[PDB]
């Protein structure tokens, strides 16, 4: 017959190899496909949908789990007090783990692009106030006051008929891609910090509640991209499923 | 302009002055089944105006310690009117839906609700607490009827999935400081052109408070929630005697 | 988790009260609600207030403008303070850990007696 | 058709009206240069989340940006790139002594819900339609390779399942079967889409049959016959007992994948096959926790 | 504020008999909770969610009820389980207790 | 060759008469994000107030 030679790599089984295999049922024809709404073509379509971000991930007891989806705001002494802080890394352990974007990033090693966070105010109609939300690029420590925080990228939010504001976290990095940052030498891929401060005060008239809550939503921009698919960091099984 | 709206279908009309636009699920309007997609050979019936109309269910009360409720479609209308009669007289069924939720308060109240539609909402159990018992939910829990059912563990949606990612489904918010109604239009979702209206539920409707209701002493403490819904483009086939279940 | 109350056993009328609760085996910043409850000599129970895991407070309207609850996370204690104590404010004071609108942990202390 | 309302009626319109359409997107979006804006009436930063749509603000409308030409590919996030990777879905044991399968044969019901990784990956969507590729790896419990001959048979529903090592059903006159040795490389075949419906269902909210639904029949809730494709059977080819203990592992890879209606991902530990049960006394948060909201 | 009414105020029973006490609320509540207090000590949780037994509680205790009426019953009377019982609600703040029933 | 593939993926390789035995191949990069991210009846520009 035709002379041939065998090269190293024969008889191996590579799980990601794309090849041809013998069919088992000759002349088989599948059921026709009817139209079904909601078809998904690319996973990046789902990365642009907002989901709730658990900024307030402090409590752990069972009856208080639902409180993790909101953090409070109330009247202060008018001295630019701090409200809340969190990290901006989407693939890191913390608040971002509750979003669909974080879960999807858990399946990939590297990412690139801009992010955005939306805050919605759920107070009464008679409540007014102003807030300052700042983003600190890598290198700078956690700001100790509003005067230090204003030096970075920030937006000033005014309560009104429109109950939501959007903070955009622009892509500012030295490398084209970032791996998932964590403690150690891999903190080199960190993104920065986000802090919220009181601008003027929280003001209400007589007969209105003294406390209100804010809900945060997070998603990705149109230049977001991931690559080098991998396995997820956690396995939801503690034995044999049976 | 975008805050006032009127919905007219059949012989019913809904008006609102604090709307927040209309969401069309997955960007598709309801429609009838085409000739290339159908498989049954008998001619279906389309009652039109007698079935495609607004129906109002019971009313729930919103309190400072509420958890949430859910309903199953089209199980809610199985025993109501001409739609119910057609549903239990025929074997096959398909239709879309338009859902409207009402909840109003004053300018001194506060709170926020999440209204979402989740196709193929399967309910799970607590497995006896320890997780070693293979228990199953009762019949009254899987198809609660027009009364609905109250959630026990809203954080996992009683199915082991987080509520924080529920926004991936068609949804709207009811913020008491902004709006007092929510409108969602859902097409027919299934892997088959037709299905039974008694055995299968296409989707479930979830209403869960995320920001607790609050008010000061002396204000009205009763804040009801009402559900109104209407079928769209209904078809039936396979006529035989009426069976209730 | 163990709770222990401490404070003066006798207070003159029109003075100020201060009680202390020490928590062992659990951090007061990890969750749950920490309540103050007293039992009158007639065996009648009254709920006073609580402090949150994050530092939020809510008080009984009957005792409003006279009660204040604080905490010290470094030493893992939370405090109860009363203003202008009168004769009717004599009872056994308890400290308890509770859940959010439901039964979650509900472990009570031992109580301390107060005489005014 | 002479009355006016019938002529002008829209009953029977089978064309679905879509509000959106797909566009090519081989790379990420570029960034345009922008300058400062100081005016009234235009508020890109203010949104209304109550409507139910995501924010439409962009980089150019919030800060001053430069021009960046983006050439990062999006090919790795397609459905096949995400799904066309082999993973463990089954395992069959054939011990010499024991109680599980002591007679040199075994029957396995085909389901891919027995292992957490693949189940969690596939349960992101509600409906899926695909072809499959199956690979079988066989060896001893210690990983040794021995000279033994095996037979695999695919039994569609309604066909007689073998009940012994010498059953007459092994004649496989019509059923597809594979003969292979352990010394050979693992066997590998292709499988088409065989559901009676248009797609597989990972979630079925209903009952299979009519009638009264009593407590003793609650195990039928959520069972969709459209997903039951049959049985996988394996035996040692011989009339006498084999001399080695054997283990068979099954791996599956998807091709030509389509999906619909994404769902939230699983949060708690899996407990049972084809059942979304969870431990009610051990509910845990989705992520990790910290000590205070004002500190890292 | 929600007001809870307990009846009867004082009950006496013999060992082996059937004991049943009731607590009534001025408004509908989702659940009812029970406590037991021996003299000289602090109250201890006994029943929560009207059905579940607290840890270390004998199996002869049980509870039931719905809406605005709830009850606590003891299958068999022993000398050990004789103290004051209270009904408490978590529906709204402030939390309120019952008057108590001495057994 | 029978046209019995599940997607009857544009460039594949096959050696048999059944289409479902072919390789996965390459797809086309088309996305429709507005189906899930902005399914509103009336579209609003990102300059004006949404309400
Ligand atoms: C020598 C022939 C060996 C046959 C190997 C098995 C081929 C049959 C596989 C049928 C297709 C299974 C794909 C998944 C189907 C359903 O979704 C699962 N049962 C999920 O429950």
């Amino acid at each position: 017959g035709f002379p041939t030679e065998l090269k190293p790599g024969t008889n191996q089984f590579l799980t990601t190899d794309d090849g041809v295999s013998a069919p088992i049922l000759p002349n088989f024809h599948p059921t026709p496909c009817i139209h079904i709404p909601g078809e998904v073509r690319n996973l990046l379509e789902l990365c642009q949908v907002e989901t709730i971000l658990e900024v307030n991930n402090v409590p752990t007891n069972a009856t208080s789990l639902m409180e993790r989806l909101r953090f409070p705001v109330s009247a202060q002494a008018g001295k630019g007090e701090l409200c809340a802080v969190f990290r901006a890394d989407p693939g890191r352990n913390g608040p971002w783990q509750s979003t669909l974007l974080g879960q999807l990033c858990g399946y990939y090693t590297q990412w690139s692009g801009s992010l955005e966070v939306t805050f919605m105010f759920t107070g009464s109609f008679m409540a007014t106030g102003k807030m300052l939300i700042a983003y600190t690029p890598p290198g700078g420590p956690l700001p100790k006051d509003r005067a230090t925080a204003m030096l970075g990228t920030h937006v000033i939010w005014d309560f009104g008929l429109q109950s939501s504001v959007t903070l955009v976290i622009p892509w500012i990095s030295n490398t084209h891609y970032r791996a998932h940052a964590r403690d150690g030498v891999f903190d080199y891929y960190t993104t920065g910090l986000v802090s919220i401060w009181y601008q003027t005060n929280y003001v209400v008239p007589i007969g209105a509640p003294n406390t209100a809550y804010i809900i945060a939503l997070a998603a990705a921009q149109k230049n977001f991209t991931m690559k080098l698919c991998k396995d997820a960091s956690d396995i939801l099984q503690t034995g044999t499923i049976q | 302009s975008d805050r006032v709206a009127q919905l007219t279908i059949g012989n019913s009309t809904i008006t609102t002055q604090e709307a927040a636009n209309i969401i069309v699920g997955y960007g598709e309007w309801p429609s009838y089944c085409s000739d290339s997609d159908a498989t049954a050979v008998d001619k279906p019936t389309r009652p039109d105006v007698s079935v495609n109309r607004f129906y109002t269910l019971d009313t729930k009360l919103w309190e400072k310690s509420s958890k949430g409720w859910y309903w199953k479609f089209p199980d809610v209308l199985t025993e109501t009117g001409v739609f119910g009669q057609n549903a239990q007289f025929h074997y096959l069924y398909r239709s879309g839906f338009c859902i409207h939720v009402q909840c109003n308060a004053s300018k001194f109240h506060q709170g926020a609700l999440l209204v979402a539609v989740l196709p193929e909402y399967v309910i799970g159990t607590v497995a006896g607490g320890t997780g070693t018992e293979d228990s199953h939910p009762p019949y009254k829990q899987t198809q609660p009827g027009a009364d609905g059912f109250e959630l026990q563990h809203p954080y996992v949606l009683d199915a082991g999935i987080p509520i924080s990612q529920l926004t991936v489904c068609p949804h709207q918010w009811i913020n008491l400081r902004t709006n007092n109604c929510a409108t969602i239009i859902v097409p027919y979702i299934n892997a088959l052109p037709f299905d039974s209206a008694l055995n299968h539920c296409n989707f479930g409707l979830l209403v869960v408070p995320i920001s607790p209701l609050d008010y000061d002493q002396g204000a009205t403490p009763v804040i009801p929630i009402t559900i109104t819904l209407a079928p769209m483009c209904s078809e039936f086939a396979g006529l035989r005697q009426a069976v209730t279940q | 988790v163990q709770l222990q109350e401490s404070g003066p056993g006798l207070v003159k009328p029109s003075q100020s009260l201060s009680l202390t609760c020490s928590v062992t085996g659990y951090s007061i910043t990890s969750g749950y609600y920490w309540n103050w409850i007293r039992q009158f000599p007639g065996n009648k129970l009254e709920w006073m207030g609580y402090i949150n895991y994050g530092g939020s407070n809510f008080y009984n309207p009957s005792l409003k403008n006279r009660i204040s609850i604080t905490r010290d996370t470094s030493r893992n204690q939370f405090f109860l303070k009363l203003n202008s104590v009168t004769t009717e404010d004599t009872a056994t004071y308890y400290c308890a850990r509770g859940g959010y609108y439901d039964y979650d942990g509900d472990y009570w202390g031992q109580g301390t007696t107060l005489t005014v | 058709d002479r009355v006016a309302d019938v002529i002008e009626s829209s009953i029977g319109d089978s064309v679905s009206r879509a509000l959106t359409h797909a566009l090519p997107a081989p790379t990420g979006q570029d960034t345009q240069v922008s300058s400062h804006r100081l005016d009234t009436g235009k508020v890109p930063a203010l949104q209304a989340a109550e409507i139910g749509a995501s924010s439409n603000a962009s980089d150019e409308s919030m800060i001053e940006t430069r021009c960046v030409l983006n050439s990062h590919s999006t090919a790795e996030t397609t459905l096949d790139s995400f799904f066309s990777r082999a993973g463990l879905v089954g395992e069959i044991d054939l011990p010499l002594k024991g109680t599980t399968n002591p007679n040199g044969y075994a029957n396995w019901d085909i389901d891919i819900t027995g292992y957490a990784q693949m189940r969690r990956k596939v349960e992101l969507f509600t409906y899926m339609r695909f072809d499959a590729e199956f690979t079988f790896v066989a060896c001893t419990p210690t990983g040794e390779v021995v000279p033994q001959l095996l037979q695999y048979m695919f039994v569609p529903p309604g066909a007689p399942k073998p009940d012994s090592r010498e059953s007459l059903a092994w004649q496989t006159a019509t059923n597809p079967s594979v003969f292979v040795k352990l010394s050979d490389p693992p066997a590998q075949v292709s499988v088409p889409f065989m559901s009676p419906a248009s797609a597989y269902q990972w979630f079925y909210d209903g009952y299979p049959t009519f009638g009264e639904h009593k407590q003793e029949k609650d195990l039928e809730y959520g069972a969709c016959p459209n997903n039951m494709m049959g049985t996988f059977s394996v035996r040692t080819v011989g009339t006498s007992k084999s001399k080695y203990p054997l283990v068979v592992r099954i791996y599956m890879r998807m091709k030509h994948v389509r999906a619909w209606i994404p769902r939230p991902m699983r949060n708690q530990n899996y407990l049972f096959k084809a059942n979304p049960n969870y431990a009610g006394n051990s509910i845990k948060p989705t992520g990790t926790s910290r000590t205070a909201i004002t500190t890292l | 504020q929600i007001v809870l009414t307990q009846s009867p105020a004082i009950m006496s029973a013999s060992p082996g008999e059937k004991v049943t006490i009731s607590c009534s609320a001025s408004s509908s509540v989702r659940y009812m909770y029970w406590y037991q207090q021996k003299p000289g000590s602090a109250p201890k949780p006994w029943i929560y969610r009207t059905s579940n037994l607290a840890s270390g509680v004998p199996a002869r205790f049980s509870g039931s009820g719905s809406g605005t009426s709830y009850s606590l019953t003891i299958s068999s009377m022993e000398a050990e389980d004789a103290a004051t019982y209270y009904c408490q609600q978590y529906h709204s703040y402030p939390l309120t207790f019952g008057a108590g029933t001495k057994l | 060759e029978n046209s019995n593939s599940a997607t009857e993926n544009y460039t594949t390789i096959n050696y048999y008469k059944d289409s479902y035995a072919a390789t996965a191949g390459k797809q086309s990069l088309k996305q429709d994000p507005d189906k899930f991210a902005n399914p509103v009846k009336d579209i609003f520009t990102e300059m004006a107030a949404p309400l």
